[PDB]
């Protein structure tokens, strides 16, 4: 019996970790299905309070050290299982592994462990900083990643810890965030960062948030989560540097699998608790509509929302949490419609006309947001899509008891924790950007929007209510209940973590590659459930210790990604060879079809119209499809592009190329699963063309490469390449954009006219301001090459580039990056490229770039120079040097 | 012309039956450009066992029509397209629909292709064929290296119509005597231009003469509009369809420029008699290839040749300097400014000419660019008339072919004197053309030469371009004819509101 | 040659750690390999690196062909802690700091083979009699803690650093790791095993050697110092680089010229600085500086100041 090589997109989860592992549910004991008229009566009885534990009781401040007491200010009083953890968590370098009910604020408790621990190894001279051992970070949200950065900066604000972005670049700000405090990361961003090699410092000293959300199924970060197993399996193995994780989750069993990761006990560092541990009572129901025709389904809704407003229609504040973009501008002025429906029931939810302060309201009128029509009225408005400080301002006013009736969006309950009295889901479905069409919401939505169900502190007891379909009532069930087990994608994106692995050095070979996946959870999840993968009970007792697994194991993958030419790996031999492409789509995060599609396609020859198609052509948007009633306005779209899509026929890969132009155009979408789309390729495209001028250099095309480098500054500008050059200087207004655009002058002659000059020259005397502040923005370095020959063959260049711009600390930034880019004399091979920056530090200094500069027989009269800045647009120079009046040194004898 | 396609022979002098019998059918199609004349022979064969023949036939016109234009690279194609009898055109459009962008449109006055197939070989030919097939002749034959297509089509047409009016007039005015041998590949008898010019004169009189005899007129008494017409549906003078389209139509531009880098690995040279006392042309395959992808498939680029000589060499002339100046290409010609390049660097070195590009290949000098060459040779005392030539680059079909062209000066005085811009102007002469030594150059590399402070490509702007304008030059690479820096028109088209980006305002990225 | 596509030094120093290894299972089995270190401010780091190197490989001990009991007076006599720690572990460590006796103590270890791990210079001639039996230096152009930056490693020590590449001693072959750009990968290595050219410096020094060969103090001109600089390596320069010494002739009088014109604006540059005369063309002129340096034995520049 040979090796069964099955494909990794059926046998594995692709896309993975955030979508119900369970898929089997249960009916309770009394609870009988009555399937009345349009509303089905979901039977939930009493919840069972907890009863006090043996030997539980609240840890208070006084046995605490006072020193590791800074920073933990506020939390007076813990959970029963908090406080049995917390002395384990903060006074061992053991991991731990809980499972708690969610609304217990476990993240809280497990950042002042954290920092009790880190507190405890400490010297005289020596602060609270984990510079020796830190935990890894995990974020299932990037407005919860925020939240939790917030709280962390206000909880070492008290300790002393410098709160300090990590905003800038690792080759930009690298001095400055040496002796820089704690501060948040993304994990996609440490995982780039450890793909190009800069978290390689960074890694075991790096104070940061923890881990949670151990659901991790099938949905939103698989091969994100895969390659911080891989990492961290990697680092065990080979570093065997001690370091922990204090894991926070909700309740869900098969967490041995996380705990034996985490090098953390069974025995002693896993536990599981049921879901009726709940600090806060809440009493869910689950009124599933089987109305399957949508014109019923629109008056469920509005049933359904008029039963949500009698359950709340007494004393209490109703928080609607809508998953949906245009929810947000849907449910306003909607409410007050559907309670004057109902013969104005639901409505004067305030202690009079006047009362629970209206006037407050009626003050906070004139907004620049839509609230000027929402406040007056009986409804509110609370989104990220309107404004930013608009919905702080709207939540400052919501928690002071001064809105009852607030409908907001998704990012609302995913931003800063603001628990509510009686919370209510409604429409159960998002849109999908991976999938391109409608899906239902995730599992870190529903989890946040699952404690902002009855108050602590301003209720006693609170209720919640979810009208859903029938078909997510087992998800339903499988979340509020402890029954889902822990499955990692790792199989899916095990091509890409082999290609981590070797570009870092991680995989030596085949044999340790397999190794190392032969250690993973997902192996793991294939022995405790064999069938999920398809395992014969059998061929797993033919191999006790995964030797079939590991031949099973991504060294085929390694074997396929080779034969997808990704890497030069050969599976006789066992060694492998690493390429700048491999490297570069490791870094960049590119699949095995994509990278193949793009050294198939792509070519040195390739025009801007074929690149174009080439990557709207990618793998990522293989789901999407086009839409009839868009195929109008793409026409007038592509009639005043100024790059031609006619070249495609009618396709998806056509209407992303067009969403992609008018993302450069900066224009409106109609699609919001297409302008997320777009968003993802705009996101993507930077790399695409990194990638695309690093295959250019290799290859030696310059003027590909140097087309390359412009359309990555115009998708890093925001604009289009026919745009006006002085869209660069954010300062200036955009009449004066528009006059500049109208107004045929050039960017050539206006260095020569001062202040006062260019405001009587384009009639804009207010504007001369910002055109001489755009002007000493704009970078402008002169070069000098001196130029000595040694030999006929080889000819050493010189080249002295001393910028002459000015400096700043709110325009130039702390380092101004210019990649130099020697072509030939015919401005078709490019012989060699480095890049210099100029930091603000290092003003008024002369660089010295030092290249050899290979020469043939046909020498040349004269070659182009050419240099070109990566972030600032139209920035670029060319440096004639002239061989017509060089004198070729004698050739040697032999 | 599709009414060849039916036809029949009518005979029966004697017995008074008036019978017919089948013959051969034909299907005539000729370019007055190239004066090519495209023939397809229809065996009888076809025509018995076909009910309703004459759907059927003019049906079977723009079918074979659309397989040769078809089977004809994109520079042969047959761009601005006319029938015969105004009525086909559907037909055409239909078959032609993988090539919409051809106009179809009838035609002002009937073209006389039965005096074509009623001649002697000709006739005899296409009666004697057994088999269909596809035969292609010219019937400019040796005219193309003394007059024009506009004199040669005006010869043709008019030995057409007398060929067509009467066969024995026309017949006897064609054969001087038994001196006139006629070749193989020379439709017309072999003529000398005197002859061919008292024959052109004999048939106009005798066309003449049989539109005056049968409509009972003087033809004496004739004007001149009366012997050029000789030679409601009143407001619905043509219909002058849309013209660019800076969309899609500036798209194929920009496609075909796109495989004109494919296309610049075949190259041609013009090989003609020597005269073994001009200078020999090198210029280098790099500066060629660069001009041959930054040009278009309809409008015309140009630029200026400087270069040196040899040491010890005065028979060759080696162009290692291209100059290019801002300036906008029409469909014929190119609008180019009459200012001369001046540098510092070019001080030392010497303007070898001028080189343009043909999108239409014609075995002659174009006469707008003589005149350009004219008028800067007599602007410029220091540029010399014999030591300046024009390249002409002409655009081949899936290839290149350069031709080199050099100013008689009874030539440059004719064209001095030639001011009108038309297709056939007056003051044109054949003998304003000569052939000079031109090959590629790999020894020698040239450079290119770029404006100062704009690009080179200013065909999208043409509001921007003056004659009287001044500029300057720089030593870079110019940008192609469809860049993002040379049409900021086309990217300025952008209608769109600035609330679109305040929806979806979500910066979650998660990407360092 | 090995290409490295990463610009970081750090993280090129990184990531050829099991590279080594690999190579070492590979092509040299049973043969010893130092390593060197570009300065003090990296070694301990290049220790580190090597520990972490020789930590990674599973069979402990494998590149050690000496007895681990010979290496006890060397960490014995050791005061650093992590010195001592490097040594017991089979890598060692070398500073500056370093006594003679020490010297010969780490000479006696690298012969026998007890410390693999020898941080030495490229550019080491003729200055020390301390005993060597392999040198092959790998990254030498490291980050300086003086300028705080990148520096560049010259191109003679990595000429050296290439050829050094042999140990007649013990082994039998010689591995180099140029640590280069990937473009530039080709490059040095076809500028390896091509031979290399010779430019003169002494256009650039020019001060000192006129200054030692005017300072006899005989005239009140500069014709005999030209005379010297014609026999000097200038007249050879001017015929090996003739776009550097600004030379446009290759004939005999248009060389002649040429020197006859750069000797004109040398001695209107030390006339310019009123640091020589120039009468009647006798010979050379003495100088302050120069007659300093010659008789008191001190440099041009500490009696200019």
């Amino acid at each position: 019996a040979p090796r069964q090589v099955l494909d990794l997109e059926d046998l594995v989860f692709t896309q993975g970790s955030h979508f119900m592992a369970n898929k089997r549910c249960q009916l309770p004991d009394g609870s009988f299905r009555r399937q009345r008229k349009g509303y089905e009566e979901v039977h939930v009885p009493a919840l069972k309070p907890k009863p006090f534990g043996s030997e539980e009781q609240l840890l208070p401040v006084e046995k605490l050290p006072k020193y590791a007491q800074a920073g933990f200010e506020g939390f007076k009083t813990l959970n029963r299982i908090q406080s049995k953890l917390y002395r384990a968590a903060l006074e061992t370098d053991e991991n731990l592994l809980l499972c708690a009910p969610t609304g217990a604020g476990k993240t809280n408790v497990a950042l002042m462990c954290m920092l009790r621990e880190i507190g405890k190894h400490i010297n005289m001279d020596g602060t609270i900083n984990v510079d020796d051992f830190k935990i890894i970070y995990i974020a299932p949200m990037r407005s919860l990643v925020q939240e939790m950065v917030g709280s962390f900066g206000k909880r070492l604000a008290t300790y002393g810890i410098t709160v300090a972005e990590l905003t800038g670049d690792h080759q930009l700000c690298k001095e400055e965030i040496s002796a820089t405090q704690i501060i948040v990361c993304t994990p996609e961003k440490w995982d780039i960062i450890t793909r190009k090699g800069g978290e390689r410092t960074y890694t075991q000293l790096v104070r940061l948030i923890i881990l949670d959300e151990i659901h991790l199924l099938h949905d939103d970060r698989g091969p994100v989560l895969e390659a911080l197993v891989a990492r961290a399996i990697r680092n065990i193995e080979m570093t065997q540097e001690d370091v922990r994780l204090i894991g926070l989750s909700a309740t869900l069993p098969n967490y041995e699998d996380v705990a034996t990761f985490l090098r953390v006990d069974p025995a002693k560092g896993l536990f599981y608790f049921d879901n009726s541990f709940r600090p806060v009572p809440l009493e869910q129901t689950y009124v599933g509509i089987t109305e399957k025709k949508a014109i019923k389904r629109f008056q469920i809704m509005n049933e359904i929302v008029y039963e949500k407003i009698m359950e709340h229609a007494g004393k209490n504040q109703v928080l609607v949490f809508v998953h949906s973009r245009k929810e947000t501008g849907k449910t306003a002025r909607a409410i007050r419609d559907m309670c004057l429906e109902k013969d104005t029931l639901g409505l004067f939810l305030r202690e009079g006309s006047a009362s629970t302060e209206v006037l407050r309201t009626e003050a906070e009128q004139c907004k620049n947001l839509e609230l000027k029509d929402l406040l007056p009225y009986g409804f509110a408005i609370h989104h990220a899509g309107m404004t930013r400080v608009d919905r702080t301002l709207v939540e400052d006013l919501f928690a002071d008891k001064h809105i009852q009736v607030l409908v907001s969006t998704a990012t609302l309950a995913w931003g800063v924790n603001l628990p509510a009295h009686t919370v209510i889901i409604k429409g159960t479905q998002v849109y999908s950007p991976e999938k391109g069409r409608w899906t239902e919401l995730g599992a870190l939505d529903i989890l946040q929007m699952l404690g902002r169900a009855g108050r602590p502190q301003y209720d006693t007891k609170g209720e919640g209510i979810l009208i859903t379909s029938h078909g997510e009532l087992q998800y339903y069930l499988s979340l509020l209940n402890q029954q889902l087990p822990i499955e990692s994608q790792m199989v899916s994106k095990l091509p890409d973590m082999l290609n981590a692995e070797i570009v870092l050095g991680n995989v030596q070979n085949a044999k340790d590659a397999v190794n190392w996946l032969g250690y993973a959870y997902l192996y793991i999840r294939m022995l405790r459930s064999p069938t999920l993968y398809g395992i014969s009970h059998d061929d797993l007792k033919g191999d006790p210790l995964l030797d079939q697994r590991r031949l099973d194991l991504v060294h085929t993958a390694a074997l396929m990604l080779d034969k997808n030419n990704l890497v030069k790996y050969d599976k006789k031999t066992g060694n492998f060879q690493v390429t700048e492409l491999g490297r570069i789509a490791s870094h960049y995060y590119i699949t095995n079809d994509t990278v193949q599609t793009y050294n198939q396609l792509l070519k040195p020859t390739l025009s801007e119209i074929e690149l174009f198609r080439v990557f709207s052509l990618s793998s990522e948007f293989k789901n999407i499809t086009v839409r009839e009633e868009e195929k109008l306005e793409l026409q007038k779209l592509l009639e005043r592009v100024p790059i031609p899509v006619k070249e495609s026929i009618e396709e998806p890969s056509a209407k992303i190329n067009v969403l992609l132009q008018a993302f450069i155009s900066q224009l409106k979408l109609e699609g919001f699963a297409l302008m997320a789309d777009m968003v993802y390729v705009t996101q993507s495209a930077g790399r695409l063309m990194r990638a695309i001028f690093e295959i250019v250099l290799n290859r030696g095309w310059a003027q590909l490469t140097d087309k390359t480098l412009n359309l990555c500054k115009m998708i890093d500008k925001r604009m289009w390449q026919s745009m006006c050059p002085l869209r660069q200087f954010r300062k200036l207004p955009e009449e004066v954009v528009k006059k500049i655009e109208k107004k045929n002058f050039p960017f050539e002659r206006l260095y020569d006219l001062n202040h006062n000059e260019i405001g009587e020259l384009i009639r804009m005397p207010k504007m001369g301001k910002t055109i001489h502040k755009y002007v000493h923005l704009f970078p402008k370095l002169e070069l000098s090459v001196h130029l000595q020959p040694i030999t006929r063959s080889t000819l050493k260049v010189e080249l002295t580039i001393t910028p002459d711009f000015q400096w700043d600390e709110k325009v130039h930034g702390s380092s101004e990056a210019f990649w130099i880019l020697v072509e030939d004399v015919d401005s078709e091979v490019i012989l060699h490229h480095e890049y210099f920056l100029l930091k603000a530090k290092y003003a008024q200094d002369e660089h010295l770039i030092t290249f050899f500069v290979p020469v043939f027989e046909p020498l040349p009269p004269q070659y182009f120079i050419r240099v070109v800045s990566d972030r600032w647009l139209s920035c670029e120079t060319q440096l004639p040097v002239s061989f017509r009046h060089l004198i070729l040194p004698e050739k040697y004898p032999p | 012309d599709d009414t060849n396609v039916y036809r029949v022979t009518i005979h029966k002098t004697f017995e008074g039956n008036l019978t017919t019998k089948p013959i051969n059918g034909a299907i005539f199609i000729f370019n007055p450009r190239t004066g090519q004349l495209f023939l397809k022979i229809i065996h009888t064969s076809v025509w018995a066992g076909q009910k309703r023949l004459g759907q059927l036939a003019k049906w079977k016109t723009a079918e074979e029509v659309a397989a040769l234009i078809r089977s004809l690279p994109v520079e042969e194609q047959p761009k601005q397209i006319i029938v015969t009898r105004k009525g086909m055109l559907d037909p055409l459009e239909v078959h032609l629909l993988d090539f919409p962008n051809i106009v179809i449109k009838g035609s002002e006055l009937q073209l006389p292709f039965q005096a074509c197939l009623k001649v002697e070989k000709f006739g005899d030919l296409i009666l004697k064929a057994t088999e269909p097939q596809m035969v292609l002749f010219n019937l400019y034959d040796d005219w193309l290296k003394t007059i024009s297509s506009y004199t040669a089509f005006s010869r043709l047409i008019l030995i057409l119509r007398a060929l067509h009016v009467n066969n024995d007039r026309a017949k006897v005015i064609l054969k001087p005597d038994k001196t006139t041998i006629t070749e193989p590949h020379h439709i017309w008898p072999t003529l000398t231009d005197e002859e061919w010019i008292k024959v052109e004169v004999q048939l106009k009189d005798l066309i003449l003469a049989d539109y005056g005899k049968k409509n009972n007129v003087n033809v004496a008494s004739l004007t001149q509009s009366e012997i050029r017409d000789i030679i409601i549906t009143s407001t619905t003078s043509n219909y002058e369809t849309q013209t660019f389209s800076s969309k899609t139509e500036w798209r194929v531009r920009a496609i075909s420029a796109a495989n004109l880098h494919l296309r610049t690995n075949h190259i041609y040279v013009s090989s003609d008699d020597i005269k073994e006392t001009g200078y020999t042309y090198i210029l280098p395959k790099n500066v060629l290839k660069k001009f041959i992808c930054i040009s278009d498939l309809r409008a015309q680029i140009a630029g200026y040749l400087y270069g040196v000589s040899p040491p010890d060499n005065p028979q060759v002339k080696e162009i290692r300097c291209i100059v290019m100046v801002p300036q906008w290409g029409t469909h014929q010609t190119v609008h180019l400014p009459g200012q001369l390049p001046q540098h510092e660097y070019l001080k030392e070195m010497e303007p070898l000419g001028w080189i343009h590009t043909q999108p239409n290949e014609s075995p002659q000098l174009s006469p707008q660019d003589v005149t350009t060459h004219a008028k800067i040779m007599a602007d410029n005392p220091s540029w010399d008339g014999e030591k300046t030539i024009i390249i002409t680059c002409s655009f081949t079909p899936g290839s290149c072919t350069l031709t080199a062209y050099k100013l008689t000066p009874s030539g440059y005085e004719w064209g001095r004197q030639n001011t009108d811009k038309g297709n056939n102007p007056k003051g044109y002469l054949p003998s304003h053309y000569e052939r000079v030594q031109m090959l590629l150059s790999d020894r020698f590399l040239g450079f290119f030469m770029v404006p100062a402070q704009s690009s080179w490509n200013y065909n999208f702007m043409g509001v921007r371009h003056d004659p009287n304008m001044k500029y300057e030059l720089q030593l870079a690479n110019p940008k192609e004819f469809y860049h993002e820096v040379h049409r900021p028109s086309h990217f300025l088209n952008f209608a769109l509101l600035q609330e679109g980006e305040v929806y979806s305002a979500d910066r979650e990225d998660l990407y360092a | 040659i090995q290409g490295f596509n990463i610009s970081h030094t750090q993280t090129r120093l990184l990531s050829m750690a099991k590279p080594v290894y690999h190579a070492i299972t590979k092509h040299s089995p049973k043969k010893p390999v130092i390593v060197f270190v570009p300065s003090r401010k990296q070694t301990r780091l290049t220790a580190i690196d090597i520990l972490t190197t020789c930590a990674a490989d599973i069979q402990r001990q494998r590149f050690l062909h000496c007895t681990e009991k010979d290496l006890i007076p060397y960490l014995e006599k050791l005061s650093d802690s992590t010195l001592k720690e490097t040594l017991l572990n089979g890598v060692g460590y070398l500073h500056e700091g370093l006594s003679p006796m020490e010297r010969r103590l780490v000479e006696q270890l690298f012969s026998s083979g007890a410390i693999q791990v020898v941080v030495a210079s490229r550019s080491l001639c003729w200055g020390m009699n301390v005993a060597a039996h392999l040198v092959i230096i790998m990254d030498t152009q490291y980050y300086n803690g003086k300028i705080h930056a990148y520096v560049d490693y010259p191109i003679y020590d990595v000429l050296q650093m290439v050829g050094h590449a042999n140990r007649p001693l013990q082994d039998d072959e010689g591995r180099c790791v140029i640590m280069c750009q990937g473009s530039k990968k080709d490059f040095f290595k076809k500028f390896l095993y091509e031979p290399l050219p010779v430019e003169s410096h002494l256009d650039h020094c020019m001060h000192d050697h006129f200054n030692a060969e005017i300072v006899t103090k005989t005239i009140e001109n500069k014709q005999d110092a030209v005379d010297y600089l014609t026999w000097t390596f200038l007249y050879r320069r001017m015929t090996q680089n003739p776009n550097y010494y600004n030379l446009q002739g290759i004939s005999h009088r248009h060389l002649s010229d040429h020197l006859s014109e750069l000797v004109e604006q040398t001695l209107s540059d030390l006339e310019q600085s009123k640091c020589i005369s120039i009468e009647d063309e006798m010979d050379v002129a003495p100088l302050n500086l120069g007659m300093i340096a010659a008789y008191y034995y001190i440099n041009y520049t500490t009696i200019e100041l």
